[PDB]
């Protein structure tokens, strides 16, 4: 079972790890049983009044979709070139 | 006559233009290029001679031409001079052009689509007229059909509006003619010292009649011709003539009748069967551009480049700037099948500057072949 | 007289082809071309290679420089082709204008 599950347990540790620094972005930054503070200063900013999942402006948005057409032909490009060179479709 | 356009629309723009008309001298349009709006001398001119026929491309075919001209360019900083309208092969190509430059992440090397377009085919062009150097005019982008008056595109960074000539109605041909020859007489780099002779070259896709002259003219100048092979207009007669291997002038008449059905004049007729052969008496400039078949355009502009400076004189000194320019672009074997081929002597003072080229741009195969070749 | 017609004439050879549509799709094309040149009398051909996955010989025969295509011509075969899950006849029409 080792030998057979250790290559998914990697990639599913990745898969979990995401979601573990999405969760560790919202936390406040006091441990237990500090975080009190920080709890009660919440509420009281909620009652008064992110480095992932950002949106960029129209131009730099444009830009970086332009950007990736563009990686996009050049992959798409690069599998077509290296199916013609293939020894099959060669023979 | 200088000022800026703020195209509005899809994706706003800062666009660059300059009023001229067609009595004044070139150089100093190249002189406000290089100078006032800050670009630097090309390394390769590809110059659109076509594309404003009512027939127009197929989108495969109009794909693999921009597809092959934006790669080829990529490599240095080149220039693609076409008429500043939106419309027909001149829009998807400025398209082709800005796309590569969003996407372009080394903004050391950039290409350029300047815009030659006569002031009778702009539209709104009073909307520009203000051009406050403080406040850019601004310009709206519309998709008109093909009808007689276009819009600016949007994608071309520059713009050379030209005024119509009151003597005859070519000046937009005439300054396209003169601005090729004066940029062919320029060095691609700041000084003259390890620059080349900046490579100017031609393309026609689906030409009409009315373009012969000019075509002839630039001949004349003696810069180099691409023909693409499935075009449609003039290029098709002209692939057809190469296929044919000569031309007769009953030949020659009975494909531009073929091709032309509309025009019908014994005078215009007999003046383009004229200046088909005398265009096809030089050969050397031009060459055929099959996509099907090739479909690098680097490989076959590099190609007439070799072939017109081999036509020209057999000095070695004279093949340096085509030995540079494959040094810029990898192609060690068009180098090695063309310039390094017996003809031609090579001795070390020559070949140091090219050496010190291919080495610090980091061309393992062109350093291979100059240390085998003395 | 039969062998002056010629165009509407097609010899199948199993030993050699052995692929019937083929033949027969390049024998209606044939057939099609000789009788003229216009856009619209071409369509019938196309749809019936669209209905058969022959995506090559549509290519060779069909869309090969002679025939002008404008997009109302081949906006009916484009829905045909989509509909019945062409995706090369998609590629050819889109690549075609």
């Amino acid at each position: 079972t080792f030998q057979v599950v250790q290559e998914n347990a990697d990639i599913f540790w990745k898969f979990q790890r995401y979601n573990l620094i999405v969760e560790y972005h919202s936390r406040p930054a006091l441990a237990p049983p500090f975080i009190i503070i920080s709890h009660i200063t919440q509420a009281l900013l909620s009652f008064i009044k992110d480095l992932l999942e950002r949106e960029l402006p129209s131009g730099l948005d444009q830009k970086l979709m332009t950007w990736e057409t563009v990686q996009k032909e050049n992959y798409l490009a690069k599998l077509e070139h290296e199916h013609r060179e293939s020894s099959g479709e060669r023979l | 006559r200088l000022g800026d356009i703020d195209f509005t629309g899809v994706s706003r723009t800062r666009g660059k233009f300059v009023r001229v008309t067609s009595s004044t001298d070139p150089a100093e349009i190249y002189q406000i290029l290089t100078k006032q709006w800050g670009l630097a001398p090309p390394h390769l001119v590809v110059a659109l001679m076509g594309g404003d026929e009512v027939a127009q491309l197929k989108p495969w075919l109009r794909d693999t031409l921009r597809k092959g001209l934006v790669k080829a360019a990529q490599s240095t900083g080149a220039w693609i001079l076409t008429s500043g309208l939106r419309f027909g092969i001149t829009k998807n190509l400025g398209q082709a052009v800005r796309d590569h430059s969003l996407a372009s992440t080394s903004p050391k090397v950039r290409v350029v689509a300047i815009g030659i377009a006569p002031w009778n085919m702009i539209q709104n062009r009073d909307l520009l007229l203000s051009a406050k150097p403080d406040h850019p005019a601004t310009y709206p982008t519309e998709d008109l059909p093909y009808g007689a008056v276009y819009s600016l595109d949007c994608n071309h960074s520059h713009f050379i509006l030209v005024d119509e000539d009151p003597k005859r109605p070519g000046a937009t041909g005439e300054m396209r003619v003169k601005m090729l020859k004066h940029i062919s007489l320029q060095r691609t780099g700041y000084g003259g010292t390890g620059s080349i002779e900046i490579p100017v070259l031609c393309l026609l896709v689906h030409g009409e009649p009315r373009i012969l002259q000019k075509m002839y003219k630039n001949i004349q100048n003696s810069i180099p011709w691409l023909i693409l092979a499935g075009s449609g207009g003039v290029a098709d007669i002209l692939v057809t003539l190469m296929d044919r291997g000569c031309w007769d002038a009953d030949i020659v008449q009975e494909l531009l009748i073929n091709t032309f059905p509309d025009g019908l004049h014994s005078t215009e007729i007999t003046s383009w069967t004229k200046l088909i052969q005398r265009i096809l008496d030089h050969g050397h400039l031009l060459t055929v551009h099959d996509p099907e078949q090739d479909s690098e355009l680097d490989t076959v502009i590099l190609k007439a480049l070799v072939k017109a400076c081999k036509s020209q004189s057999q000095e070695a000194q004279d093949f340096l700037d085509e030995l540079k320019l494959a040094v810029a672009w990898n192609r060690v074997d068009i180098a090695k099948s063309e310039i390094f081929s017996g003809d031609v002597q090579w001795s070390a003072q020559d070949l140091e500057e090219v050496m010190m080229e291919a080495l610090v741009n980091d061309k393992p195969d062109f350093v291979r072949l100059f240390v085998d070749n003395g």
